[PDB]
């Protein structure tokens, strides 16, 4: 139960390691999506040159 | 001749017999209960470490 104990807290650790690295991942995914809608937006704001 | 030097006789066989015993008799077998209950203290105390 000790050599067991042992193997399951090896795959526990890397569990967690996997997760964390996915969750991160996903934070830096939607990142770049926040600062490629704010670009759009700042063209599209460019509207002023006709609009005023 | 005829009855007490057996007081004698027996006394020394019985003595004989108790530094035999005390010597090659009692430790050899008081020894594997002592390993056992060693045997059986580690089992418990490596569940509760395994387990921590």
């Amino acid at each position: 139960d000790l050599e067991l104990a042992h193997e399951k807290a090896g795959q526990q650790l890397r569990e967690a390691k996997a997760q964390a690295a996915e969750i991160v991942e996903q934070a830096k995914k939607r990142a770049n999506q926040i600062v490629d809608e704010a670009r759009d937006q700042a063209r599209t704001e460019g509207e002023r040159l006709k609009a005023q | 001749m005829n009855i007490n030097a057996t007081l004698i006789g027996q006394s020394v066989a019985f003595f004989i017999f108790v530094l035999f015993c005390m010597k090659f008799v009692w430790p050899p077998v008081i020894a594997a209960l002592q390993e056992r209950q060693k045997k059986i203290a580690d089992g418990l105390d490596a569940a509760n470490r395994a387990a921590r």
